[PDB]
């Protein structure tokens, strides 16, 4: 820890808090996570030796690269590349603004990039969210903090059922399924590419039911037809009102017809209908994709 | 039914390749011995039943217990301790309720101190390098149940039977990669249980046939025929039990045709 010096204090998290650092070497500027241990009680926290072990796996153009973990006994810090500003900071500098649909077609395909690698190698990031997601000058996009990512086996085995956000958090999740695989990051990227549209949050509910009403109203209450099922799960009620599904042109007024089909696919109840990242890349809404700056 | 199911499988395929422990570390270590890696192993199986964690904990704990003792020379003594940490590692990367440390430091029977485990997890992580994520026999094993029809679940427990017991005896099982082990063993599953083989999906899938997997049964074939006789009986008295249907109580074949 001595070549750091720490420049200001960025951030939060919960186990950990996010700095910018330079070397006082090289005069690279980084990012530093620091968690405390307290080296008497618990040890290393799992959400690090999650993300420490995931990370190290996972190196890609559009994923955080980690450079660095300092086991300093009694604080442990990360280095990692330092980004210069996360997704909703950026969304709220513009959503007057609108931000202009070639970043967002880039944005989304980058994340479609990243996250495919991902799911090709075994990990669930199971916390996307633009808090999350991480912006530099030239035009790139990064995902960002693992610590709640974890490594699934083919077919799955029942993970933790307290999971994701929630403004994010699928159907599937919210309705108590067993099983969930890797349609839950898709949903959440559906959520993500819808706020960046309209600058306002796709699903802002106020608790797990809440949530569950604010789908259904927008895409129109479920049921054995369009998701083989439903009827069946946990939390399932057939007391929920039947909303009808809304028009995409009145829930995503500016996004062109390529885009509101893949949002749409983005988006579909049946996590085994729900487009794969790597299918997602493949499609016309990716036609002539740019790379853009972004001019803020 | 993945979307990544081939990419995944080449991808674990590749890392298998590069968790893999040194065959012979053993015979590079002063104090302990084959015989005090069983009887770790197998300790570590009744742990494994005592807090009710997945099996896959259980086969994490034995790679990076492996990897370590790959790098380090320990002492018969302190030989428990790196076990501890590692199913103490495994659990943190694996269960949804790892074990908290104390219960650790409980099941040793206060062999060792909070402060002792903790700072072995410090090592382990420092040697292990913090790379976690291996593949394990159980990780390939699931992925070649879904290529059996219509799906019968005595097979697939007499699967894992067979795959734990691997962990047990370094000689011969670390000379085999885990996709091999769980070949094989899977096909030993299939051929006690149904009669059936090696179906030409999994032929298709992982490269390997019957005869490639040879060695691997032979070994597997013998260490099934001897398990009542064996020194450690954790992972039979584990088996006997209603959740895996009591595949640890149906009688091996005797012969192979092969
Ligand atoms: C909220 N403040 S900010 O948008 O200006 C901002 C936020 C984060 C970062 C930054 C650089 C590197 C990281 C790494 C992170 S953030 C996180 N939750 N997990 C990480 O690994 O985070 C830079 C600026």
């Amino acid at each position: 820890m001595e070549n750091f010096q720490k420049v200001e204090k960025i951030g939060e998290g919960t186990y950990g808090v996010v700095y910018k650092a330079r070397n006082k070497l090289t005069g690279e500027v980084v990012a530093l996570k620091k968690i405390r241990l307290d080296t008497e009680t618990e040890g290393v926290p799992s959400t690090a030796i999650r993300e420490i072990s995931l990370l190290k796996e996972l190196n890609h153009p559009n994923i955080v690269k980690l450079l660095d973990v300092i086991h300093t006994e009694n604080k442990l810090y990360l280095v990692f590349e330092f980004l210069h500003q996360d997704l909703k900071k950026f969304m709220d500098a513009s959503a007057l603004t609108g931000i202009p649909l070639p970043l967002i077609k880039s944005y989304l395909f980058q994340l479609l990039q990243g996250l495919a690698f991902c799911h090709s190698h075994r990990v669930l990031h199971r916390d996307l969210k633009p808090q999350n997601l991480l912006i530099n000058t030239e035009g790139a996009i990064k995902l960002a903090d693992f610590g709640l990512a974890r490594a699934f086996g083919v077919p799955v085995r029942t993970y933790t059922h307290e999971v994701v956000t929630l403004w994010y958090r699928a159907p599937e999740i919210l309705l108590g399924c067993k099983y969930y695989s890797t349609a839950v990051d898709i949903w959440s990227l559906g959520c993500i590419f819808a706020e960046m549209v309209t600058r306002r949050a796709l699903f802002p509910g106020d608790s797990e039911i809440d949530q569950l009403f604010r789908i259904f109203r927008t895409l129109g209450t479920p049921d054995e037809v369009v998701w083989p099922g439903v009827t069946s799960m946990p939390d399932y009620k057939p007391s929920f009102p039947k909303w009808a599904r809304q028009d995409f042109s009145k829930v995503v007024p500016p996004l062109d017809e390529d885009g509101r089909s893949l949002l749409s696919q983005m988006l579909h109840y049946d996590p085994n209908k729900r487009i794969s990242a790597k299918a997602a890349l493949a499609h016309p809404f990716f036609q002539d994709v740019t790379k853009p700056v972004p001019h803020l | 039914v993945p979307d990544y199911h081939e990419d995944i499988h080449t991808y674990l395929r590749e890392m298998e390749v590069k968790c893999k422990p040194k065959v012979g570390y053993m015979k590079k270590q002063p104090d302990i011995t084959n015989s005090m890696r069983a009887i770790l192993v197998d300790w570590l199986v009744e742990v494994g039943e005592e807090y009710k964690l997945q099996n896959e904990t259980l086969h994490l704990a034995v790679n990076y217990i492996d990897r370590f003792l790959s790098s380090m020379s320990v002492l018969r003594g302190k030989l428990q301790l790196v076990g501890t940490a590692a199913m103490l590692l495994a659990s943190k990367f694996e269960e949804i309720y790892p074990p908290e440390v104390a219960e650790f430091v409980y099941i040793t029977d206060d062999t060792y101190t909070k402060k002792q485990v903790l700072r072995m997890e410090h090592l382990v992580l420092k040697v292990l390098t913090f790379d976690l994520a291996a593949p394990t026999v159980n990780q390939f094993l699931t992925q070649y149940f879904l290529h059996q029809q219509p799906a019968n679940c005595k097979v697939e427990s007499l699967a894992m039977f067979l795959g734990e017991l691997s962990l047990i005896d370094a000689d011969p099982y670390l000379k085999y990669l885990p996709s091999v082990i769980a070949g094989a063993a899977f096909h030993l599953a299939l051929y006690t249980v149904t009669g059936q083989s090696w179906p030409e999906s999994l032929i298709r899938k992982t490269g390997y046939t019957l005869e490639s997997l040879k060695p691997c049964l032979m070994d597997l074939h013998q260490t099934y025929l001897k398990a009542p006789q064996h020194a450690q009986q954790s992972i039979r008295e584990k088996y006997k039990n209603s959740k895996y249907h009591g595949v640890s109580l149906l009688n091996p074949p005797e012969t192979l045709n092969l």
